[PDB]
RNA sequence: CUCUAACUAUAAAAAUCUCUCUUCUC
RNA sequence: GGUGAAAUUCUUGGAUUUAUUGAAGACUAACUACUGCGAAAGCAUUUGCCAAGGACGUUUUCAUUAAUCAAGAACGAAAGUUAGGGGAUCGAAGAUGAUCAGAUACCGUCGUAGUCUUAACCAUAAACUAUGCCGACUAGGGAUCGGGUGGUGUUUUUCUUAUGACCCACUCGGCACCUUACGAGAAAUCAAAGUCUUUGGGUUCUGGGGGGAGUAUGGUCGCAAGGCUGAAACUUAAAGGAAUUG
């Protein structure tokens, strides 16, 4: 039976979208059923911020960030802990998991 | 809502609804009398005109075709018919 | 909201005013309006352009309101009605244009389907104009006849 | 079984039978 | 949990009614601020109701 | 990891004894003209080093050339063409952004508009310039998206293209670079399209280079000192 | 400037055998190439942070002997059609490079990112594991 | 009745199973 | 290199990485969304040309010309087939190196046909919204795309204005969405799957337990692959749908 009224795709009026590959297993999966995660982070972690600051010329370097949108498959997304199985009454909710920190 | 007048709905609701959906369907358009600074002739034009209307005396456009209604020529003075 | 040859559902149209008689503010003469229609037709204009010219440049809301006859009816009374009705002629022109575009490039299949649609519409309108006997019963549509009628 | 592979096995039986008929046609 | 002393204290605190009026324009020198719309409401109600008009600057905050 | 099947299909020295340092000299259009040092093999009569330096492309941050930090995210490639002995002279070769800033401004819920133009400057230098712009949410837009229609995008691309053609055909990459440093072209492009669409973050990125007439000695020595 | 002789650190960290490869400003001159697999035994802990740590210490010693005192970090992932996410070792390589006296300037990420080109390895269903 | 910030990151191998199923009314 | 871990493989003829560049072919990242166009497949770099199209505006024109459709036709993903062109990547077959009791499977490295194209075929997909099309009515809440109306609205700046971009209100059309049952269902659920025992708006196609079987035969299309049409003999008391507790 229908487990998802949206079918998981989130297409609703296209018929076909262009697939994208998984970052882990390289699964040719449609771009909308290709759960996306925008990893924006520091090129140097908080573990080495002090070390870099003490041992860097150009006092108060901006310490540029790194940006990458990861296109996971769905099997990896279940397994690589990105997305989790949910209650059938919890599948309703599409909001992100409540603002990890405020 | 269960009891309500359709024979005499409010005129505000009349202007609220779409054309072709009133009690009796009536256009929302109207005509205008425009005067061009050139001569004293009064030209009758349409609100939603589709052509570059000019006075017969002078080759000066008075309206301009537009996806909706007419945009005038920045100097003509009109009165609603 | 039918859109005979597509999936459209629009209803964009015009609502004819309730009052059939002439508008109170109109001062022109019906005979003058008929003369204007005749002159516009003699210029080589189809009835729709005649109506648009009368609505824009003049106070003619619509010919039937002012004169009592329709534009094509007025032209026919004076013997200026074209031998092919305007809508069918425009369909012929569109069909010949798409056929020209097709013969100038073969690989375009979408315009081929659109030409099929236009030809179906032409056939339907020709059938209607044939049962009313506007067109002779031998009137039909093939290649090089559309060009002859258009040119 | 899958309908796909049953279909394919039928197609291979038709392979053999068509070759046999072509030999004896 | 609750007991006689605590509920009596709660009731006595509840019975607090301020002597000074917190309504009927006791503040703002017997003038209360409104906009046009509720002013026309008062007018159409056929009541005098001393008011003070102020436009609400229909531009809404971007939040 | 010593494992090596020695599928080879001591005469060892220290290569650093036969090497030395040259100095990189920036164009006068930049302030901090002392760029850095480059390691080079020692000069040999049969194979002179001075032939080997020319053609080198050094990549330096723009802020390293002007001292400020407003030019932190840009980057400039200089070409080694003429060596004066223990000090070599560099001409402009190209310009680019830093990937960090580029990814920082390429954000969701706004359309990026790219204008690409290949032109010829006042001299015979032939350049290719890329401009990138982003639609801006208005200071009153309660609507949370900031998308732009295709017509607006095409108009913006046309305007940026004509502006770049104008500002390249009217000057040389000496003057063109002296114009790029205060990014007045970005401001001009933003102002020319103020009526069409807001266009936040109008930037000129990856100023390429495709041709060079012969050598252009006199202006090259004139560009330095 | 107080005559800080500059180089570019130019770390390359794949998911196995990270690279630390310092060069001059031009980049045409290569010195102190010593890699992650250069210094570990397990043939697979080449990507481990300790391998990059040891490689970074070696390049720091070599370049300090050379005369270069400050370096420019150019972090590169494996790039191309692959995962193009930075390897586990390169981060520790950068930390160890910043540890050993060397000064740090203009960290950049120079991973090669494509315009969705050259179909990825793995087949339509990809690596099944 | 007043707000848009923090972040990562493991996939070794594991095939198979025989009986026999039995009422609910004051 | 690569991996769970290894090995096959390339390397002091100096590989892996390092800088400029050059060649080829494919692709069009990030922008990319419960967003758009199209009859469906499908469509994502820029510019020009070619024609086409939906929606809206219309006091323009014809006056039933229309809805669905046996026969007939046009397109029809991928794969595949003839030839000519190319030949980067990835990769059916194959070659191996591993894992295993076996592994000619999954992990790995090479690797033809193919992938990319110009003509000619093919007409099948979980070609799915598993919901035919046209038409009417029925319930509340926001947003979103295209168009159009009004604002004594706001920033824009070209002194003011005109645009544009927003803000508020309304309307038409579209992909959609939230709540609810007061309706429908065997329920999962549906704002249509409602207005159906209080059973009739028009109309086309399909199904009558499971298997045999979409098999044989006979036609018909195709170079071939195969497509369309398509039973019976016989066997069986179930097969199947949704949901509840373990
Ligand atoms: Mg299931
Ligand atoms: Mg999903
Ligand atoms: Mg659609
Ligand atoms: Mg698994
Ligand atoms: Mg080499
Ligand atoms: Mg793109
Ligand atoms: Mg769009
Ligand atoms: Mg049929
Ligand atoms: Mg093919
Ligand atoms: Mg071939
Ligand atoms: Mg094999
Ligand atoms: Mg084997
Ligand atoms: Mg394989
Ligand atoms: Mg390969
Ligand atoms: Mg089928
Ligand atoms: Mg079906
Ligand atoms: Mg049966
Ligand atoms: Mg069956
Ligand atoms: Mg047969
Ligand atoms: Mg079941
Ligand atoms: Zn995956
Ligand atoms: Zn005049």
């Amino acid at each position: 039976p229908k487990k998802r009224a949206s079918n998981g795709r989130n297409k609703k009026g296209r018929g076909h979208v262009k697939p994208v590959r998984c970052v882990n297993c390289s699964r040719s999966v449609p771009k909308d059923k290709a759960i996306k995660r925008m990893a924006i982070r520091n090129i140097v972690e908080a573990a080495a911020i002090r070390d870099l600051s003490e041992a860097s010329v150009y006092a108060e370097y901006a310490l540029p960030k790194t940006y990458n949108k990861l296109h996971y498959c769905i099997s990896c997304a279940i397994h690589a802990r990105i997305v989790r199985v949910r209650s059938r009454t919890d599948r309703r909710i599409r909001a992100p998991p409540q603002r990890p920190r405020f | 809502v269960l009891v309500q007048d359709l024979l005499h709905p409010t005129a505000a609701s009349e202007a609220r609804k779409h054309k072709l959906k009133t009690l009796v369907q009536s256009p929302r358009s109207h005509f205008l009398d425009v005067k061009c600074p050139g001569c004293l002739n009064i030209t009758t034009v349409f609100s939603h005109a589709q052509t570059a209307v000019t006075c017969e005396s002078c080759s000066t456009v008075l309206c301009t075709p537009t996806g909706g209604k007419a945009k005038l020529s920045e100097g003509t003075s009109f009165r609603r018919k | 909201m039918g859109r005979m040859h597509s999936k459209g559902k629009g209803m964009s149209s015009s609502a004819i005013p309730y009052s059939r008689n002439a508008p109170a503010w109109f001062k022109g003469s019906s005979d003058g309006v008929v003369e204007q229609i005749i002159k516009y037709a003699r210029k080589g204009l189809t009835p729709s352009q005649i109506g648009v010219l009368l609505r824009d440049a003049h106070g003619v809301t619509q010919a039937k309101v002012i004169t009592g006859n329709k534009i094509l009816r007025i032209l026919k009374s004076n013997g200026l009605a074209p031998e092919i009705p305007e809508d069918l002629y425009f369909l012929i022109k569109k069909a010949v244009s798409v056929r020209k575009h097709l013969e100038r490039n073969r690989k375009d299949k979408d315009a081929k389907f659109r030409l099929i649609l236009i030809e179906s519409r032409i056939h339907r309108l020709a059938r209607y104009y044939r049962t009313v006997s506007v067109l002779p019963p031998n009137w039909k549509y093939e290649s090089a006849t559309a060009s002859a009628l258009v040119n | 079984m899958r309908a796909k592979w049953r279909k394919k096995r039928t197609r291979r039986l038709k392979r053999k039978r068509r070759k046999v008929r072509a030999r004896s046609k | 949990i609750s007991f006689k002393l605590q509920e009596e204290e709660r009731e006595r605190k509840d019975q607090y009614v301020p002597d000074v009026s917190a309504l009927d324009l006791s503040h703002s020198n017997d003038v209360l601020n409104v906009d046009t719309q509720t002013a026309e409401l008062v007018n159409s109600l056929g009541l005098k109701l001393p008011l003070s008009v102020s436009s609400v600057s229909a531009v809404r905050d971007r939040r | 990891a010593v494992g090596k099947n020695k599928r080879l299909s001591k005469r060892v020295v220290d290569p650093f004894t036969r090497k030395e340092w040259y100095d990189i000299k920036a164009p006068s259009t930049f302030e901090n003209r002392n760029v850095g040092k480059t390691l080079v093999n020692k000069s040999v009569g049969l194979k002179n080093a001075s032939d080997s330096l020319k053609g080198r492309v050094v990549e330096v941050c723009l802020a390293d050339l002007q001292g400020s930090e407003d030019h932190s995210f840009r980057k400039v490639k200089l070409r080694v063409d003429e060596v004066q002995g223990k000090n070599l002279l560099t001409n402009f070769h190209g310009m680019d952004f830093t990937t960090d800033k580029l990814r920082s401004m390429v954000r969701k819920w706004q359309t990026l508009i790219e204008a690409n133009v290949t032109v010829k400057t006042s001299d015979d230098y032939v350049l290719r310039i890329f401009a990138i712009a982003f639609t801006r949410k208005q200071a009153n837009q309660v609507k949370r998206t900031s998308y732009a229609q295709s017509s607006h995008i095409r108009q913006i691309r046309k305007v940026i293209s004509e502006i770049l053609t104008r500002e390249v055909q009217n000057s040389t990459l000496a003057q063109l670079t002296s114009k790029l440093i205060p990014e007045v072209i970005n401001k001009e492009i933003e102002n020319a399209t103020k009526d069409i669409f807001p266009l936040q973050n109008v930037h000129i990125r990856k100023v390429k280079l495709l041709k060079q007439p012969k050598f252009d000695l006199g202006s090259l020595l004139s560009l330095h000192g | 400037d107080n005559s800080q002789v500059f180089g570019v650190a130019r770390i390359f960290a794949s998911f196995n055998d990270t690279f630390v490869h310092v060069t001059d400003l031009s980049g045409r001159e290569t010195i102190a190439r010593v890699t992650g697999g250069m210094k570990v035994k397990a043939d697979r802990d080449e990507s481990s942070p300790y391998a990059a740590m040891l490689a970074a210490q070696d390049v720091a010693a070599k370049c300090k002997e050379v005369g270069i005192t400050a370096v420019h970090i150019k972090i590169r992932a494996t790039g191309g059609t692959r995962s193009k996410t930075p390897g586990p070792g390169g981060q520790a390589a950068l930390r160890a490079l910043a540890r050993s006296g060397l000064r740090i300037g203009r960290i950049e990420d120079v991973t090669p990112v494509p315009s969705d080109s050259t179909r990825k390895k793995g087949g339509r269903r990809g690596r099944r594991l």
